[PDB]
């Protein structure tokens, strides 16, 4: 908080993380430090209408001084009314990520099932999110929201024709026009959430160079949560059809992923964590059958010195094989252990 | 005290101060003080003084003055870059102790060790002239930033200072008129104004 | 303003807006969400000397996570006295931009007759501007400025045997040593000003068939403005020789740009707008005799909430016709409707 | 500075510099304005253990709109105890720079004998630096530190299967696992320090395309300092083996760097400067035998308007000659005039 004027409350935040990787695989070995910066403002227009905006930038310091690797995580703005809902437009998280974030509580790992700009699963460009609080002021804990996704095609710089958009990207991040919604109910201590999304698939993702062909990408996502007496227990299980990114090969026809976490909070600051993730496929093509995209167990602990500096240790025990499918898709197999500290201001 | 050539070179001084001055210099001084706006006069004065700024440092270095030599070093640099070549006195306003002082030409450096002024000779259309101070003033023409000056425009630069000096002296023009012998009064004032600085 | 001590004051500023383009042209439609970030700090050395600086950074939030589209707009520093004028060196707008800004009142569109880093028309590098206010404190409303241009040319690291510069770029924004000036006048509502620009052209701009070839690129800009009784009316007619960028073909030998605006802010907050733009090319090369470069009429309105939050809708009616000249240059000839939500802090 | 509550404090800092170079080499001539921005946070965990953070970003303002040139200079975080030392991990300065920083007070042209990520001579990645103050509170002025550097090799994912890391770069700045430490001693005004470094060399730097082949790269540096009576005199001698970079053709097998500085502080703000930099390469494996690399004399002065705004003027006297070795190495051998105007907020 650096500004507390009349309806100009600006909260500047950010963090810097210095992390190192110790794995047998040379693809991810070495330093893994990064940095995040952003702000979160809020404007009180009146007693009912209230404007707000959020922004976050990530700058990676792993590269040298001759190159830069930076990207925008979330960038959106909108208005928030009173006891009737709120609407905002820009780069924000999807409705599915609202429920999946309960399980994704690991310090460094976690959330590897989905990828960036992977339909309505993580942060993306052109999201029209409508959020309502307390069900228009009727019940407590019952929150529901809807979202919309724009159509993104090939970049206009190169000649590709067909679907062309100004914010062009690679064929692994293109998406069409879809509509999704979510509804969560939160009681005291416990909590149950669920989301359903369906995004259109562009014509450039149905070629013969990428696995997975279809017209729609409707997904069903569940989840449970429990946060009471310093005990954090959450479980979730999604069912995505032609929406799970295997890697460089393309998208799996049908992949079922189940995640569960178990964390405890101590008085001195230690926060042990334990998670299990599986991404075994069902109807993989190109001769594959019942292949596992990702399967690992994360065990570690987090020590909180204060509200600004935190230390954690994470050990990723990979439980997947090293067959031809793993090498073709470029999936890591060696175990990764990372320890470091992050300072937040 | 006494100076040679007292009887001679005296009638021309009166003519230049009682005939040429009230007919050519005085009429143009009134118009320059009124018609020309005050900001224009200030800019011209600062620009003229900035041209001789890199010459005071050389004079101070010969006699020895590290504190005073570096004072004028930053005056020219700030006025050349941040003052449109001297139009704005950036260094003067930036520090109350960094204001513009009297110009210390090669005559002041020679007088530090002690050099006699010699005979007094009055030059036409110029006023007082000395072999030590005014005679030695023609020594900075080989230094940089000053050697680039061409002969035609160099004459007009001196005339600019005369108009500005005369305009500021219009309020005290009655002191010389009421003096019984203006030649004696102007001789002592010139020697005291220059001195050894 | 987040910091103010011992004379030095820092005033952080910026804006975040989510934009989306709806048009028949596939090269411009899609998400165009961007943001601006910077600070406006100043310090008082003494009672007769004041220092100041300005920095700005534009980050496009519509790009993916594997690429970055961020760039700087203005970055300059200088010192200002009590009343002698103002001098600053660095990245800043040109003297002509101080006059053409009267018609640059549209929220998003407008000002398409020129381009960035195009001589003394927009923000560039190596700009030394000496601006004087109130004519050294003599007459109120009379201001003038003197500017200088560097000698940026071919890139140094591209192995070019001709004149090269460290901050090189493509053969579309290079310019020679030019000196220009402008004079502006103010009054009770009514305003009248003019701009004069003249910059040299590098030898790299006359190698290929760039249509516009010349030793010097003169530019004469004139116009007037009227801002009184909550009414915003302005006009501007410019005659630029080898200065306006046609597109991918080169430069126009003679262009007659004309643009006028008309706004009237209501007491509620609505500010309807109605502007028309025209750009007739003359003495064109490559066989073209007289073809229009830019001709459209834009209509829209904005509604500020309290002071910063506003919602605006734009509708550009492109009156240009598609032909061989427009297809080669790459100029859209179809209507485009845009919607945005700008949040300022 | 901008936020101080609940024991957490922030110190926003940075500068905006507008640079212009006057030289006939055309490789550095032109406007080279840049920008500096960062923060320095600090938290109070308890009465004995404290935390701090430092980050800095450099953005070049001389680029165009279609290109971006920025990099992260320093980014690290860690804790700080009371009287046993402080430990921090991330991007920071090496132990060799702690001795060479006494002669690096030059305004613009300083510390040119080394480079970033060059055998632990400047800012690098994966720097875990532990520093003790006042020798655990025993004596005054005896400061020593020890740090370790990780192994960085070829970039990952581009035709590389050996020496692969996630933070790879070009072979001109690769480094191995090296350990080094420095010890300083400042009793009263005078000071004497030294640093010993030994960094391993990767297999990519031992090829025939670059000069200098060895298992370990040793580096011994010594220097002296004196800051009293408003004067600043310092001198340092550096002896590096396969550590100093010489152009793009590799590294010198043996170099004897020697840098000295001389500055004075005046009461009105002028700070004259004078430096003499000499470096003679020895035992070159390309027929160049004993030559002179990067030899120049720096003379200039700096005027400080206040504690937040200052200007400086520099003049480099290049005494080196233009020979066959200079042509294929890319070494400036002519006088360069550089002027700028910094503004620290
Ligand atoms: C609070 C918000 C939260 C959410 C709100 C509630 C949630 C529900 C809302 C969503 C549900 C809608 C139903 C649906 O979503 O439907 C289904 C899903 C069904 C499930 C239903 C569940 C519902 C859940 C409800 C929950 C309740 C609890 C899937 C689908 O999405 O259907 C798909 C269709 N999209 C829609 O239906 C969305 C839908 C959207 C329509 C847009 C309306 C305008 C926007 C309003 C702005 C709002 C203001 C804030 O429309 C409509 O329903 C009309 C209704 C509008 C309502 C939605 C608007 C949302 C905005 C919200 C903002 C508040 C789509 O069709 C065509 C679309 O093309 C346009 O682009 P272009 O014209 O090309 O530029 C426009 N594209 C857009 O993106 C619009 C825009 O970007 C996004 C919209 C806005 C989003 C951001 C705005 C927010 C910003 C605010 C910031 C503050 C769009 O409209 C247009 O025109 C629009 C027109 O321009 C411009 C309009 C003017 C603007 C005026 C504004 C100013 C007002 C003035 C005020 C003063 C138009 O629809 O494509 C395929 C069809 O396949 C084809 C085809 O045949 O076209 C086949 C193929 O064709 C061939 C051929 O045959 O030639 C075949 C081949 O042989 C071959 O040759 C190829 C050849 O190679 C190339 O040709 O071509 C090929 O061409 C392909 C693609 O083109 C290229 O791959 O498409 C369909 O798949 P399919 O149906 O499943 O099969
Ligand atoms: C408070 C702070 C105080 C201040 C800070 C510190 C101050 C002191 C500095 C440290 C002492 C210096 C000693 C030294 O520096 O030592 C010497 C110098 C001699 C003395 C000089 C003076 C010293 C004293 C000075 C006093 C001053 C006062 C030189 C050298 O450096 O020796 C070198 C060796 N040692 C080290 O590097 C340091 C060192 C290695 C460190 C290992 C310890 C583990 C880390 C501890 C974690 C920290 C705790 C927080 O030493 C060790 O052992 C253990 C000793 C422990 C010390 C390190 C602790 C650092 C922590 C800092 C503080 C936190 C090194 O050995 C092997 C290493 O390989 C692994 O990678 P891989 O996994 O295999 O990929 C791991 N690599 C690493 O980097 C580890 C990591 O990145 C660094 C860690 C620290 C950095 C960050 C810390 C901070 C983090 C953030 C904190 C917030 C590593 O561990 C491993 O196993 C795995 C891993 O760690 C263990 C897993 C993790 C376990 C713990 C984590 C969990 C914690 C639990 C918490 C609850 C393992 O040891 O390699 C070469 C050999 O050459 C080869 C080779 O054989 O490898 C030959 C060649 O091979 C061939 C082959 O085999 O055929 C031949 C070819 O023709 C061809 O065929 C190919 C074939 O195709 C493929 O093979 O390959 C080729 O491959 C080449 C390179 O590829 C290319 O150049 O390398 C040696 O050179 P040489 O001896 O000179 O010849
Ligand atoms: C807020 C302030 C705003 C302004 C204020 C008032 C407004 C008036 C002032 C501006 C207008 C000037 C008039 C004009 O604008 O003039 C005309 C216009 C006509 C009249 C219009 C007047 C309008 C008035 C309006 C009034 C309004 C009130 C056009 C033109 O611009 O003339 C042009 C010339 N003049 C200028 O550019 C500006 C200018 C010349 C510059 C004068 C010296 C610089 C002063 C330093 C600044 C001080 C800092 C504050 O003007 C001058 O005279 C003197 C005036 C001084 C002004 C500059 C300073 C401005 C800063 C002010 C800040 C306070 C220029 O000549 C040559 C120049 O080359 C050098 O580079 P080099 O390194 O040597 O390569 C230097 N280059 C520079 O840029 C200097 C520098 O970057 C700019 C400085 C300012 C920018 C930043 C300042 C602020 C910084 C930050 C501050 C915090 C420069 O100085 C030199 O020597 C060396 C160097 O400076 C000196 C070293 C530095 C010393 C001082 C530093 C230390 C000081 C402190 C110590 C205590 C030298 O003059 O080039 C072409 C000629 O064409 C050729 C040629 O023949 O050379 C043809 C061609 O040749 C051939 C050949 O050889 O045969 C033919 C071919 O077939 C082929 O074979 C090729 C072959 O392939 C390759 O060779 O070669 C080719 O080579 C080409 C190019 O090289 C490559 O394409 O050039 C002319 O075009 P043309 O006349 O139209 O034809």
């Amino acid at each position: 908080e650096v500004y507390n004027k009349d309806g100009n409350k600006l909260d500047l935040y950010g963090k810097v993380d210095g992390l190192h990787y110790f794995s047998d695989n040379k693809d991810v070995d070495g330093d893994q430090t990064y940095m995040r910066l952003g702000f979160k403002g809020e404007t009180q227009v009146t007693d009912q209408l209230t404007g707000y905006g959020q922004w976050e930038y990530q700058i990676q310091g792993n590269s040298a001084e001759n190159e830069n690797n930076s990207w925008t995580r979330v960038a959106f703005a909108g208005l928030k009314f009173q006891d009737v809902g709120s609407f905002d437009y820009g780069r924000n998280y999807g409705v599915v990520y609202d429920v999946t974030s309960w399980t994704d509580v690991l310090p460094e790992f976690g959330g590897d099932t989905y990828g960036s700009d992977n339909f309505m699963q993580q942060r993306g460009n052109g999201f029209a999110t409508y959020r309502n609080t307390d069900f228009f002021g009727l019940v407590d804990g019952l929150n529901f929201a809807v979202q919309y996704q724009g159509k993104n095609g090939n970049p206009s710089g190169e000649g590709f024709t067909s679907g062309v958009t100004n914010n062009g990207r690679d064929a692994l991040r293109q998406n069409g026009d879809g509509v999704g919604g979510s509804i969560t109910y939160d009681y005291e201590g416990f909590g149950i959430g669920g989301a359903i999304s369906s995004s259109k698939r562009t014509d450039a993702q149905n070629t013969a160079a990428y696995i997975g062909n279809g017209d729609r990408a409707e997904t069903y996502t569940g989840g449970l949560k429990y946060d009471a007496n310093n005990i954090y227990l959450a479980a979730q299980y999604t069912q995505t059809y032609n929406a799970t990114r295997v890697g460089s090969l393309g998208w799996a026809n049908k992949a079922q992923n189940f995640e569960a976490v178990a964390q405890y909070q101590f008085d001195f600051g230690l926060r042990p964590s334990l998670a299990y993730l599986q991404s075994k496929g069902k109807n993989l093509g190109r001769g594959y059958d019942d292949e596992d995209i990702l399967k690992y167990v994360d065990v570690g602990a987090t020590y909180y010195f204060n509200k600004n500096m935190s230390t954690y240790v994470d050990y990723k025990i990979n439980l997947l094989d090293d067959n031809q499918f793993t090498r073709d898709a470029g999936i890591n197999t060696d175990n990764i252990v990372a320890l470091g500290l992050v300072y937040q201001f | 005290r006494s100076d040679p050539l007292e009887g001679f070179n005296r009638t021309m001084y009166n003519f230049n101060f009682n005939v040429l001055d009230p007919y050519i210099v005085r009429p143009v001084a009134v118009a320059w003080r009124d018609y020309v706006p005050q900001p224009a006069r200030n800019g011209l004065s600062n620009f003229t003084g900035n041209l001789e700024e890199p010459a005071v440092m050389v004079n101070y270095f010969l006699q020895g003055d590290p504190y005073q030599g570096m004072v004028h070093f930053t005056r020219f640099f700030l006025n050349t870059i941040l003052g449109m070549g001297g139009f704005i006195d950036v260094a003067g306003m930036a520090n109350p102790k960094l204001q513009r002082t009297e110009p210390h030409r090669f005559g002041s450096t020679l007088g530090h060790y002690g050099v006699g002024y010699g005979p007094y000779v009055q030059l036409p259309f110029y006023g007082s002239f000395t072999l030590r101070d005014d005679g030695g003033d023609m020594a900075d023409g080989f230094y940089p930033v000053l050697s680039w000056l061409t002969w035609p425009m160099s004459v007009g630069k001196w005339t600019l200072e005369g108009i500005e000096t005369r305009a500021q002296l219009l309020d005290s023009d009655g002191l010389l008129r009421c003096s019984s012998d203006p030649y004696i009064m102007v001789r002592e004032a010139y020697f005291q104004r220059h001195d050894f600085i």
